[PDB]
């Protein structure tokens, strides 16, 4: 099994270091390759390195910026990437075969858990909640949709729920998109019968750990 | 260098049938340095077939690799619900170990017409100087669906970003959200807003219209 | 010589002087197993073997009986009953140069462990995996040898050290090689207690 470091957010024009620690097998005879993937994109190959001698091979694109090292004391491999840009925001994986002795497995069966790297300039900020009040136009054939819109929050992880988690039947949360201002925004919707409005307390519970802000925004029909 | 291409882009196959995937290279690739990886959304890839003919540890027999030279094939004898993911083919003989673009496998069902909803901006949102209009498409099976925002019978563009949810399990119908984030100045200088959708499951495009006079 | 190609030299048919080596006051390590170094002069063997090489400063403690490590398994292993002496001293000014010295190499992988007192000069490509290498180095096919890099600014632990091992042999033989004997000026015309050879 392979254990990677935690996610991070850095600034353009800097350098980042990522660690992949190995345990439970003979790390002396193995070899580690690094693969990164953006959000909903294809896997991209970076390079590989033989732990026994420290020799490394890199792709031509990241020849002059990516450096791979190792330490035998902790059986850990290290990536360092300098001059990060916005497009470098992605998840990274370290892959290595399972070595038990002189012999070793002929494939990269063992994989890490990945590390999230975000490169940008916008500072952390709490979100804003906007209720999507259902109206006569939104209502159509008894079925109606209502929800909450989350805006201007920089950190990726935010959580939305309904009825303190009790209302989850036919609830939809959409993947967050990136605005031109560098701040994320998403929407959460839920379907209810047209007779449900005005009879139940409908409220969206949203959370933001990096800003430590927790909101319970009540939604009411538009008058 | 070596470039790998997976010819079949996406396959919508109901469980039970036989599934085939093809990986092809430009130059000859060593038969002892090829691998197939299975990845689900949000998890690290898992090795399936290595050495162009042999499977990994614990991989069930149904997966079978075949072919040599410039062509390689992966075969799933009978589909099961946990076999729908993205599959990649990699070679590690030469120096650049380029991957493949990947192939997504999804279930197939009947075509379901979508439902259109429109959301007016909130009064307190006006305090921010920006108007947020939402057009919601619900429960449409085919992934192909397009919406155009129309203001005063004019098609605005550049501020109509979309968001697509993952395939459902109980029904496997996608939901789409289009967000018109408009400046308030544009909001006052117009009257009628609309989102017009065109879907394969709809015989004709459906226009959902809203007016600021009833706000 | 390098550690993977440790040199050997047999010495016999001469008069050794171990005390001068004992009192050189320049060596860093001097461990003699099973023999008193101060009483080495009062012993007489058939032939001695001298082996010399240069290794890492921090590896110097693998040259001993019952040692486990890459050097003790792939380059030079001593028998558990080895009789003789081990000597080592720093060679910073002589072996460590600005820009590094790459003339010293050590073995990384080997199919099996090494018995005491043999060499490995083969450089065939190691086969880590279960697939023949066929003369091309790549995945699961690594070169068996790399080289040290001796930079002047390196730490003392990574500083190069010169190591010499002396091993004495005993067998049914004339046993020629051994130390000298002192002599006193003769005195005449008195009752004395003499010793002329035997």
């Amino acid at each position: 099994q392979l254990v990677q470091s935690g996610p991070e957010v850095k600034k353009p024009g800097t350098s980042v270091k990522v660690s992949c620690k190995a345990s439970g097998f003979t790390f002396y005879y193995s070899a580690v390759q690094w693969v990164r993937q953006a959000r909903g994109q294809r896997l991209e190959w970076l390079g590989w390195m033989a732990v026994g001698s420290g020799k490394a091979n890199y792709a031509q694109k990241f020849q002059e910026r990516l450096t791979l090292t190792r330490d035998m004391s902790t059986s850990t491999a290290y990536m360092e990437l300098s001059s990060l840009r916005s497009e470098d925001t992605a998840v990274y994986y370290c892959a290595a075969p399972n070595c038990t002795g002189g012999s070793c497995y002929d494939g990269f069966n063992l994989w890490g858990q990945g590390t999230v790297v975000t490169v940008s300039s916008a500072s952390t900020k709490g979100p804003s909640v906007f209720p999507l009040a259902p109206s006569s136009k939104s209502t159509s054939g008894g079925t109606a949709a209502l929800g909450c819109l989350v805006k201007d929050y920089f950190p990726e992880p935010v959580t939305v729920s309904w009825n303190s988690g009790a209302l989850t039947s036919g609830v939809h949360t959409f993947p967050a998109v990136l605005q031109s201002s560098g701040l994320y925004s998403l929407s959460s919707v839920v379907t209810v019968p047209s007779s449900s409005l005005g009879t139940q307390t409908y409220i969206c519970n949203v959370n933001h750990k990096p800003s430590n802000t927790k909101v319970d925004k009540k939604v009411e029909p538009k008058s | 260098e070596i470039v790998l291409t997976q010819s079949p882009g996406t396959l919508s196959l109901s469980p039970g049938d036989r599934a085939i995937l093809s990986c092809r290279a430009s130059q000859t690739v060593n038969s002892n340095y090829l691998a197939w990886y299975q990845q689900k959304p949000g998890q690290a890839p898992r090795l399936l077939i290595y050495g162009t003919s042999s499977r990994a540890t614990g991989i069930p027999d149904r997966f079978s690799g075949s072919g040599s030279g410039t062509d390689f094939t992966l075969t799933i004898s009978r589909l099961e619900p946990e076999d729908f993911a993205v599959y990649y083919c990699q070679q590690y003989g030469s120096s650049p170990w380029l991957f493949g673009q990947g192939t997504k496998v999804e279930i197939k069902r009947t075509v379901a017409a979508p439902s259109v909803f429109i959301f007016p901006p909130s009064d307190e949102q006006l305090k921010s100087g920006t108007a947020s209009v939402v057009c919601l498409l619900n429960n449409f099976y085919p992934r192909e669906a397009k919406v155009q925002w129309k203001v005063d019978n004019a098609l605005q563009s550049g501020n109509s970003q979309e968001s697509v949810t993952e395939q459902d399990s109980k029904d496997s119908t996608y939901s789409l959200s289009s967000t018109l984030t408009l400046s308030k100045a544009d909001y006052e200088k117009h009257k009628v807003y609309a989102c017009e959708v065109t879907h394969q499951g709809l015989s004709s495009p459906v226009t959902k219209s809203f007016n600021r006079g009833e706000c | 010589a390098s550690v993977y190609a440790w040199n050997r030299k047999r010495i016999s048919n001469c008069v050794a002087d171990y005390s001068v080596l004992y009192n050189s006051a320049s060596f860093s390590t001097f461990k003699c197993y099973g023999v008193s170094p101060t009483k080495l002069n009062d012993l007489c063997f058939t032939n001695v073997y001298a082996d010399s090489f240069v290794i890492r400063g921090d590896e110097v403690r693998q040259i001993a009986p019952g040692q486990t490590g890459k050097i003790a398994d792939y380059n030079y292993k001593l028998p558990d009953d080895f009789t003789g002496c081990v000597i080592a001293w720093n060679s910073n000014n002589l072996d460590s140069k600005v820009g590094g010295n790459y003339n010293y190499l050590y073995r990384l992988f080997r199919k099996s462990n090494l018995k005491p007192f043999e060499r490995d000069i083969s450089t065939e490509i190691y086969q880590a995996g279960s697939t023949p290498c066929n003369g091309v180095e790549g995945f699961n096919c690594y070169f068996p040898l790399q080289s040290y890099g001796f930079q002047p600014t390196n730490g003392v632990g990574y500083q190069p050290y010169r190591v010499v091992v002396l091993s004495f042999e005993l067998l049914h033989a004339p046993a020629t090689v051994c130390g000298p004997k002192k002599s006193t000026n003769l005195v005449k015309n008195k009752c004395v207690n003499f010793n002329f050879n035997g």
